[PDB]
């Protein structure tokens, strides 16, 4: 958080829109479905996974 | 209990209620399915059966009385009137709040806690409904072209996931066709 | 003796023990009823039921205490579900 502060209070990034959801279109329906879903690291973003959603892993 | 108690006409039992969100976007009025959810459940159950609940809770009462018994047992070692109407008193209503719990745990938040029932699901079978109970679905139907769109989507796909039997639709009521759009 | 904590604290201990030869008669009656799947799934459902059943009690005698006594009030139960007075 310290870190987060300081490079958004100078560099003026406090409030940074998100362009995009968590999960992608194709995915957002079995996210809303899945009470177990959560979003993981990909591409330095946390996103939905195919793979995380429905899996037995979660449950 | 307390439309019973008062006698008031009970005209349904509100099994369900629930709100939600889309996602990101930069459109506000468009609809979206952020109330899917009320249909998440996870598919990768004896909880979902009422006779096993039944027994839970009927040895979860039995529990509760042995309880009663020994905590009046107790009170009895312990305005001697005053205090014993008063130690009672408590005895009774506590004795009441444990069996109220059991109830709500074993009969109406049974499915809470579990990810297997949704929401929608575990409501139904707090009366022992299936899914294919709900016989009309009270469309908001606002003749907009995206929103019977995608509220006819969300219904639909929530009835799928939720194992509706096929051939089994939900009837449409679209009151906004005659009262308008408040 | 509602609005005193050791009072609660022991009602719940006993209520946990309950809770857990509760677990263990499941598990036993599991016993005997794709068995490894079976049985995964089972135990995770004896598992989530023994953990509400320990939630609710707690909710109940650490939480709740007050929701149903008039003579707590919901200020005072409030403070009270931490050991605090309205002092």
């Amino acid at each position: 958080t310290y870190r987060y502060m300081h490079n958004a209070i100078t560099r003026n990034t406090m409030f940074v829109a998100k362009d995009k959801a968590p999960y992608s279109d194709e995915l957002e329906q079995p996210v809303y479905l899945d009470p177990l879903a959560r979003v993981e690291e990909n591409k330095k973003k946390l996103v939905f996974s195919d793979k995380t959603i429905q899996s037995n892993q979660s449950y | 209990d307390l439309a019973l108690k008062m006698g008031v006409p009970i005209h349904a039992v509100l099994a369900m209620t629930a709100t939600a969100t889309d996602k990101i976007g930069r459109s506000v009025p468009a609809p979206g399915k952020g109330i899917l959810t009320t249909a998440r459940e996870h598919h990768g159950s004896p909880l979902l059966n009422i006779k096993y609940r039944k027994r839970q809770l009927n040895k979860r009462l039995e529990q509760i009385k042995s309880w009663e018994e020994t905590e009046l047992s107790y009170l009895q070692e312990e305005s001697m009137h005053e205090f014993l109407k008063e130690r009672t008193e408590e005895v009774y209503r506590e004795s009441k709040r444990q069996v109220s719990d059991a109830k709500k745990q074993w009969g109406n938040s049974f499915y809470k806690s579990d990810p297997r029932i949704a929401p929608l699901r575990g409501a139904l079978a707090a009366f022992n409904l299936t899914i294919d109970d709900i016989g009309v679905a009270s469309f908001h139907g606002t003749s907009t072209v995206a929103n019977d769109k995608n509220e006819s989507a969300t219904i639909n796909n929530m009835m799928k996931h939720l194992g509706r039997s096929e051939g089994n639709p939900v009837f449409g009521v679209f009151q906004k066709y005659l009262t308008g759009h408040p």
